[PDB]
Protein backbone atom coordinates (compact mmCIF):
# COMPACT_ATOMS: atom_id res chain seq x y z
CA UNK A 1 0.00 0.00 0.00
CA UNK A 2 2.59 2.94 -1.26
CA UNK A 3 2.46 6.20 0.51
CA UNK A 4 2.14 7.82 -3.13
CA UNK A 5 4.06 7.53 -6.13
CA UNK A 6 3.72 11.47 -7.71
CA UNK A 7 0.09 11.18 -9.03
CA UNK A 8 -1.44 14.37 -9.37
CA UNK A 9 -1.37 16.60 -6.38
CA UNK A 10 -3.44 19.40 -7.19
CA UNK A 11 -0.74 13.13 5.65
CA UNK A 12 2.91 12.49 6.04
CA UNK A 13 3.02 13.74 2.20
CA UNK A 14 1.61 17.31 2.60
CA UNK A 15 4.10 17.67 5.32
CA UNK A 16 6.57 16.63 2.92
CA UNK A 17 5.57 18.73 -0.12
CA UNK A 18 5.55 21.83 2.07
CA UNK A 19 8.88 21.37 3.03
CA UNK A 20 10.38 20.29 -0.67
CA UNK A 21 10.32 17.01 -0.47
CA UNK A 22 9.15 15.73 -3.43
CA UNK A 23 7.85 11.80 -4.82
CA UNK A 24 8.73 11.64 -8.44
CA UNK A 25 7.21 9.63 -11.07
CA UNK A 26 9.18 6.62 -12.76
CA UNK A 27 10.10 6.56 -16.09
CA UNK A 28 7.74 3.43 -17.18
CA UNK A 29 4.68 3.66 -15.35
CA UNK A 30 3.45 0.32 -13.95
CA UNK A 31 1.39 -0.34 -16.97
CA UNK A 32 4.28 -0.18 -19.28
CA UNK A 33 6.20 -2.69 -16.65
CA UNK A 34 3.48 -4.76 -16.90
CA UNK A 35 3.95 -4.60 -20.94
CA UNK A 36 7.35 -5.57 -20.65
CA UNK A 37 6.29 -8.28 -18.39
CA UNK B 1 -7.42 31.89 -2.81
CA UNK B 2 -4.11 34.29 -3.42
CA UNK B 3 -0.94 34.02 -1.84
CA UNK B 4 0.19 36.84 1.12
CA UNK B 5 2.20 37.79 3.72
CA UNK B 6 0.08 36.20 6.61
CA UNK B 7 0.02 36.72 10.02
CA UNK B 8 -2.65 35.66 12.93
CA UNK B 9 -1.70 36.74 16.47
CA UNK B 10 1.90 36.73 15.82
CA UNK B 11 1.70 33.48 13.68
CA UNK B 12 3.68 35.33 10.77
CA UNK B 13 4.80 33.60 7.36
CA UNK B 14 3.87 33.15 3.32
CA UNK B 15 1.06 31.03 2.04
CA UNK B 16 -2.53 30.68 0.20
CA UNK B 17 -5.20 31.21 2.75
CA UNK B 18 -8.94 28.23 2.33
CA UNK B 19 -11.89 28.10 4.64
CA UNK B 20 -11.70 24.61 6.82
CA UNK B 21 -14.40 22.18 7.05
CA UNK B 22 -12.66 21.57 10.63
CA UNK B 23 -15.01 21.09 13.41
CA UNK B 24 -12.44 22.60 16.47
CA UNK B 25 -13.63 22.68 20.32
CA UNK B 26 -14.85 26.25 21.42
CA UNK B 27 -11.50 26.29 23.43
CA UNK B 28 -9.20 25.76 20.40
CA UNK B 29 -7.42 28.56 18.23
CA UNK B 30 -4.60 26.70 16.42
CA UNK B 31 -4.54 23.03 14.69
CA UNK B 32 -1.45 21.60 13.71
CA UNK B 33 0.14 19.18 11.29
CA UNK B 34 1.99 15.54 11.36
CA UNK B 35 5.07 18.08 10.52
CA UNK B 36 4.36 20.02 14.16
CA UNK B 37 3.97 22.39 11.77
CA UNK B 38 0.36 24.65 12.33
CA UNK B 39 -2.48 23.75 9.14
CA UNK B 40 -5.19 25.79 10.70
CA UNK B 41 -6.37 28.72 12.92
CA UNK B 42 -9.42 30.77 14.56
CA UNK B 43 -9.45 34.14 12.81
CA UNK B 44 -9.15 36.49 16.15
CA UNK B 45 -11.64 38.90 15.26
CA UNK B 46 -14.60 36.69 13.29
CA UNK B 47 -14.35 32.74 14.61
CA UNK B 48 -14.04 31.01 11.51
CA UNK B 49 -11.70 28.73 11.00
CA UNK C 1 2.30 25.28 37.47
CA UNK C 2 4.36 28.79 37.97
CA UNK C 3 2.08 31.33 38.37
CA UNK C 4 -1.12 29.67 36.67
CA UNK C 5 -3.93 26.97 38.12
CA UNK C 6 -6.46 25.54 35.39
CA UNK C 7 -8.87 23.36 35.20
CA UNK C 8 -10.53 20.45 32.92
CA UNK C 9 -13.77 18.70 32.58
CA UNK C 10 -15.98 15.80 31.21
CA UNK C 11 -19.09 15.08 31.82
CA UNK C 12 -21.03 11.06 30.83
CA UNK C 13 -24.24 8.91 31.21
CA UNK C 14 -23.08 5.32 32.85
CA UNK C 15 -25.37 2.53 34.63
CA UNK C 16 -22.70 1.22 37.27
CA UNK C 17 -24.25 0.77 40.81
CA UNK C 18 -20.66 1.20 43.18
CA UNK C 19 -17.78 1.96 40.48
CA UNK C 20 -15.88 4.02 38.23
CA UNK C 21 -16.22 3.26 34.45
CA UNK C 22 -14.84 0.61 32.06
CA UNK C 23 -13.86 2.78 28.89
CA UNK C 24 -11.96 5.67 27.77
CA UNK C 25 -13.19 9.76 27.57
CA UNK C 26 -11.11 12.98 27.48
CA UNK C 27 -11.32 16.24 30.02
CA UNK C 28 -11.81 19.95 27.62
CA UNK C 29 -10.23 23.12 29.45
CA UNK C 30 -12.40 24.85 31.01
CA UNK C 31 -10.70 28.32 32.68
CA UNK C 32 -7.24 29.43 33.42
CA UNK C 33 -6.46 32.14 36.58
CA UNK C 34 -2.81 33.39 37.45
CA UNK C 35 -3.16 32.53 41.48
CA UNK C 36 0.85 31.93 41.82
CA UNK C 37 0.62 30.98 45.48
CA UNK C 38 1.99 28.11 47.16
CA UNK C 39 -0.42 25.01 47.28
CA UNK C 40 -0.67 21.92 49.19
CA UNK C 41 -3.70 20.95 50.43
CA UNK C 42 -7.11 21.08 49.52
CA UNK C 43 -11.01 20.17 50.61
CA UNK C 44 -14.70 19.60 49.00
CA UNK C 45 -17.86 21.67 50.13
CA UNK C 46 -21.41 19.64 49.64
CA UNK C 47 -24.69 20.59 50.68
CA UNK C 48 -27.48 19.67 53.12
CA UNK D 1 4.90 55.89 37.65
CA UNK D 2 3.69 54.37 41.00
CA UNK D 3 4.40 56.77 43.87
CA UNK D 4 6.27 53.86 45.61
CA UNK D 5 7.55 50.85 44.20
CA UNK D 6 8.58 47.89 46.66
CA UNK D 7 12.01 46.27 48.27
CA UNK D 8 13.52 44.06 46.00
CA UNK D 9 13.35 40.99 48.48
CA UNK D 10 9.43 41.39 48.31
CA UNK D 11 9.30 42.41 44.28
CA UNK D 12 6.24 43.35 44.01
CA UNK D 13 4.53 41.63 41.04
CA UNK D 14 1.35 42.76 38.97
CA UNK D 15 -0.37 41.24 36.00
CA UNK D 16 -1.34 42.86 32.54
CA UNK D 17 -4.04 41.58 30.45
CA UNK D 18 -7.12 41.50 28.32
CA UNK D 19 -5.54 45.15 26.99
CA UNK D 20 -3.91 46.63 23.90
CA UNK D 21 0.03 47.33 24.71
CA UNK D 22 2.06 50.31 22.71
CA UNK D 23 5.44 49.74 23.26
CA UNK D 24 6.92 52.46 21.34
CA UNK D 25 5.69 55.15 24.55
CA UNK D 26 8.14 53.17 26.48
CA UNK D 27 10.91 52.44 23.50
CA UNK D 28 10.26 56.49 22.45
CA UNK D 29 10.78 57.44 26.41
CA UNK D 30 14.56 58.75 26.94
CA UNK D 31 13.54 58.66 30.45
CA UNK D 32 14.49 55.11 30.43
CA UNK D 33 18.65 54.28 31.09
CA UNK D 34 18.11 50.40 30.17
CA UNK D 35 16.18 49.26 28.21
CA UNK D 36 17.22 45.91 27.10
CA UNK D 37 15.13 42.01 26.16
CA UNK D 38 16.16 38.50 26.11
CA UNK D 39 13.77 36.91 24.24
CA UNK D 40 12.90 39.54 21.56
CA UNK D 41 14.36 42.34 19.72
CA UNK D 42 12.79 45.59 21.11
CA UNK D 43 11.09 46.98 17.65
CA UNK D 44 9.28 43.83 17.11
CA UNK D 45 7.41 44.66 20.26
CA UNK D 46 4.64 46.25 18.99
CA UNK D 47 4.24 43.93 16.27
CA UNK D 48 3.78 40.75 18.18
CA UNK E 1 0.24 -29.80 -16.69
CA UNK E 2 -1.87 -30.75 -14.14
CA UNK E 3 0.70 -30.49 -11.54
CA UNK E 4 1.87 -27.08 -13.13
CA UNK E 5 -1.87 -25.79 -12.75
CA UNK E 6 -2.15 -26.73 -9.39
CA UNK E 7 0.80 -25.12 -8.24
CA UNK E 8 0.00 -21.82 -9.99
CA UNK E 9 -3.29 -22.27 -8.25
CA UNK E 10 -1.39 -22.40 -4.53
CA UNK E 11 0.43 -19.13 -5.79
CA UNK E 12 -2.55 -17.80 -5.66
CA UNK E 13 -4.21 -18.99 -2.58
CA UNK E 14 -1.14 -18.53 -0.66
CA UNK E 15 -0.64 -14.93 -1.91
CA UNK E 16 -4.40 -14.25 -1.70
CA UNK E 17 -4.64 -15.65 2.40
CA UNK E 18 -1.14 -14.33 4.19
CA UNK E 19 -0.39 -11.46 5.42
CA UNK E 20 3.41 -12.02 5.83
CA UNK E 21 4.57 -12.67 2.12
CA UNK E 22 5.90 -9.35 0.83
CA UNK E 23 7.79 -8.39 3.76
CA UNK E 24 10.97 -7.85 1.55
CA UNK E 25 9.80 -4.94 -0.75
CA UNK E 26 7.38 -3.90 2.30
CA UNK E 27 10.27 -3.42 4.39
CA UNK E 28 11.94 -1.17 1.35
CA UNK E 29 9.34 0.80 1.07
CA UNK E 30 8.84 1.19 4.76
CA UNK E 31 12.05 3.02 5.05
CA UNK E 32 11.60 5.12 2.84
CA UNK E 33 8.57 6.74 4.22
CA UNK E 34 10.01 6.31 7.42
CA UNK E 35 13.37 8.42 6.71
CA UNK E 36 11.19 10.90 4.59
CA UNK E 37 9.37 11.55 7.83
CA UNK E 38 12.36 11.36 10.23
CA UNK E 39 13.69 14.16 7.92
CA UNK E 40 10.63 16.01 8.45
CA UNK E 41 10.70 15.75 12.50
CA UNK E 42 13.83 16.93 12.73
CA UNK E 43 12.41 20.57 11.34
CA UNK E 44 10.90 20.36 15.30
CA UNK E 45 14.29 20.04 16.52
CA UNK E 46 15.71 23.53 18.69
CA UNK E 47 19.47 22.80 18.17
CA UNK E 48 19.70 24.91 21.12
CA UNK E 49 18.13 27.92 19.20
CA UNK E 50 15.14 29.70 20.89
CA UNK E 51 12.93 27.92 18.40
CA UNK E 52 12.36 24.98 15.58
CA UNK E 53 9.89 27.67 13.84
CA UNK E 54 12.14 29.73 11.59
CA UNK E 55 9.79 32.77 11.47
CA UNK E 56 9.03 32.50 15.27
CA UNK E 57 13.22 33.59 15.62
CA UNK E 58 12.77 36.26 12.89
CA UNK E 59 9.44 37.91 13.89
CA UNK E 60 10.55 38.04 17.41
CA UNK E 61 14.59 38.87 17.19
CA UNK E 62 16.79 41.70 15.00
CA UNK E 63 19.36 41.20 12.28
CA UNK E 64 22.39 40.29 14.32
CA UNK E 65 20.60 38.63 16.93
CA UNK E 66 19.15 35.87 14.34
CA UNK E 67 22.46 35.19 12.95
CA UNK E 68 23.57 32.77 16.18
CA UNK E 69 19.60 31.41 16.29
CA UNK E 70 20.02 31.02 12.20
CA UNK E 71 22.98 29.50 12.20
CA UNK E 72 22.16 27.20 14.66
CA UNK E 73 19.51 25.90 12.58
CA UNK E 74 21.72 25.92 9.78
CA UNK E 75 23.80 23.59 11.53
CA UNK E 76 20.83 21.28 12.43
CA UNK E 77 19.21 20.71 9.40
CA UNK E 78 21.99 20.51 6.69
CA UNK E 79 23.75 18.19 9.16
CA UNK E 80 19.87 16.11 8.97
CA UNK E 81 20.05 16.72 5.27
CA UNK E 82 23.45 15.47 4.26
CA UNK E 83 22.89 11.83 6.93
CA UNK E 84 19.06 11.79 4.80
CA UNK E 85 21.44 11.48 1.50
CA UNK E 86 23.93 9.41 2.92
CA UNK E 87 22.12 7.20 4.82
CA UNK E 88 20.07 7.01 0.79
CA UNK E 89 23.10 6.56 -1.28
CA UNK E 90 24.16 3.51 1.07
CA UNK E 91 20.51 2.06 0.41
CA UNK E 92 20.86 2.79 -3.12
CA UNK E 93 23.81 0.34 -3.18
CA UNK E 94 21.65 -2.42 -1.33
CA UNK E 95 18.59 -1.58 -3.79
CA UNK E 96 21.44 -1.55 -7.03
CA UNK E 97 22.56 -5.02 -6.09
C1 LIG F 1 5.81 26.52 50.23
O1 LIG F 1 5.58 25.54 51.25
C2 LIG F 1 6.47 24.41 51.20
C3 LIG F 1 6.00 23.46 52.28
O2 LIG F 1 6.08 24.07 53.56
C4 LIG F 1 7.91 24.88 51.39
O3 LIG F 1 8.82 23.79 51.33
C5 LIG F 1 8.25 25.90 50.32
O4 LIG F 1 9.56 26.41 50.53
C6 LIG F 1 7.25 27.05 50.34
N1 LIG F 1 7.53 28.00 49.27
C7 LIG F 1 7.97 29.24 49.49
C8 LIG F 1 8.21 30.07 48.26
O5 LIG F 1 8.17 29.67 50.62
Amino acid sequence: TLADAGFIKQDLICAQKFNGLTVLPPLLTDEMIAQYT
Amino acid sequence: NKCVNFNFNGLTGTGVLTESNKKFLPFQQFGRDIADTTDAVRDPQTLEI
Amino acid sequence: IDGYFKIYSKHTPINLVRDLPQGFSALEPLVDLPIGINITRFQTLLAL
Amino acid sequence: NATRFASVYAWNRKRISNCVADYSVLYNSASFSTFKCYGVSPTKLNDL
Amino acid sequence: ANQFNSAIGKIQDSLSSTASALGKLQNVVNQNAQALNTLVKQLSSNFGAISSVLNDILSRLDKVEAEVQIDRLITGRLQSLQTYVTQQLIRAAEIRA
